[PDB]
């Protein structure tokens, strides 16, 4: 009785980590899929292609989508 | 007479020069030799991997006894070091070399270096003498040989 | 990071707590050494001696005392911090795959790490009352996340995603609650209904655990907050 009351608290937390599994899971694809996206949204290799301004370009597009996603 | 024979097209060719460099003369050449004649991805990775102490440079030349390991085995020699500030300032110059052969437009996928050059520098005067270097390194697209027509007769 | 379970904290060992350590280094696998075999004279020092050239960054100890009670001690090499966690109901991981109706097995997810999930832990201030906030909590996010290796979303390949572990805290950030810790470890299966559904499902062990005690060393140090002693200044 009290126990099985203990079991459905489990699975009500269960799903609590569920719900959290899932969130972190679409969050993760989305901002990969969409920063990939949006780096190769550019010329044949950039516009600049010399690496160390699309290094930053590419850390703060993780970073917007990161936190879009986020809040 | 003989004719010399001509050089590249430069906008088929790449140039790099790094003057004044304050890193070690010997080592640099070291270095520039392990890495010349190669392909441009194969030198890069070469050069990480050196840095990540994967692969060893071999000392043929400016030879100093002091790593003996199976490394060397690819390249015949018996002395192999890691030279990491050479292969840090060679990747910044093979670097600039592939920007500036974009900036040219040529095919970044057959760069493969011809030339790579390294002489001495004027010493730093502070007896313990600095050894700077210069390095100048000539890149090319791959040399390409097309088809005949077949020849008519007349 | 790696880190390493031991069970030399208890003076003798037996069957339950052999299988919960062994559970232990199932879920810390790939970072943990699986053949680590205690030995009776063994002792801490032996094994942070080991830890040292071995560059092992944690170290859980499970201890048992004369009277039965079992305790979880999570400590950083090679200097700390230590955290004694009392252990309240524990279940192993045969028992959950019996009570489980389609129980998994192992497989090529032990290369995978699990990803950390945090729940219901007050990193900020609510109520100012920050000897447990700003002393306890924090502390416990920081050895969690550095227990398991830095996750970046943006370079973790989601196929490799795997496991979860949860850490849910029984308690309010008004500081009211039962500061309950609850450890639990679940597989994930992605099915395709791109939606995909995500099922996680029981691997164990479940853990209840008391934070009780803390140490700025390796079992060493002076004591910074324990539940049912303070001392004056």
């Amino acid at each position: 009785v009290t126990t099985e009351q203990i079991i459905e608290r489990e699975r009500k937390l269960r799903k609590i980590a569920q719900r959290g599994v899932v969130k972190l899971f679409n969050a993760v694809r989305a901002a990969q899929l969409k920063a990939l996206e949006a780096e190769k949204a550019a010329r044949r290799e950039g516009v600049i292609g010399s690496k160390q301004k699309e290094e930053k370009v590419t850390e703060m597009s993780r970073k917007g989508f990161l936190d879009l996603i986020a809040s | 007479v003989r004719y010399a024979a001509t050089e590249i097209a430069p906008t088929k060719s790449a140039r790099a020069r790094g003057s004044y460099l304050r890193v070690s003369f010997k080592n640099t050449r070291e270095t520039a030799q392990a890495i010349n004649g190669w392909k441009l991805q194969r030198a890069l990775t070469f050069l990480q991997n050196v840095i990540d102490k994967k692969e060893a440079v071999p000392m043929r030349r400016y030879a100093g006894s002091t790593g003996r390991t199976a490394q060397g085995k690819q390249w015949g020699v018996s002395r192999a070091r890691w030279p990491v500030k050479s292969a840090q300032f060679l990747i910044g110059l093979l670097k600039n070399a592939e920007a500036n052969a974009d900036a040219k437009g040529l095919d970044t996928g057959n760069l493969i270096i011809k030339h790579i050059q390294v002489n001495q520098a004027p010493k730093q005067r502070r007896p313990y003498m600095s050894n700077p270097c210069h390095i100048e390194l000539i890149l090319t697209e791959a040399e390409e040989t097309v088809q005949k027509s077949e020849a008519v007769v007349r | 990071p790696k880190s390493m379970v031991i069970r030399i904290g208890a003076g003798e060992v037996g069957t339950s707590v052999s299988q919960l350590c062994t559970d232990v280094r199932k879920v810390m696998e790939p970072g943990t050494a699986s053949r680590l075999k205690e030995r009776k004279a063994n002792r801490l020092r032996d094994y942070v001696t080991m830890c040292g050239p071995l560059g092992v960054t944690h170290l859980l100890l499970f201890s048992r005392s004369t009277s039965g009670n079992v305790n979880l001690r999570l400590v950083v090499a090679p200097r700390g911090p230590t955290f004694h966690f009392r252990v309240e109901k524990y279940s192993l991981t045969k028992d959950v795959r019996r009570a489980q109706r389609h129980p998994k097995g192992g497989g090529k997810e032990y290369m995978t790490p699990p990803l950390l999930v945090m729940n219901n832990f007050t990193d900020p201030k609510s109520d100012a009352h920050s000897k447990v906030p700003r002393h306890l909590e924090s502390l416990t996010t920081t050895a969690f996340q550095s227990l398991f290796p830095p996750i970046n979303p943006q370079t973790t390949p989601l196929k490799s995603i795997r496991r979860v572990l949860l850490l849910n805290r029984e308690l309010s950030p008004e500081n009211d609650g039962k500061f309950v810790v609850n450890f639990r470890h679940y597989l994930i299966t992605t099915k395709p209904v791109e939606r995909r559904a995500v099922k996680l499902v029981e691997l164990g062990p479940r853990m209840r655990l008391r934070m009780t005690k803390v140490e700025e060393g390796l079992c060493s140090g002076k004591v910074l907050w324990h539940e049912y002693v303070s001392k004056s200044k």
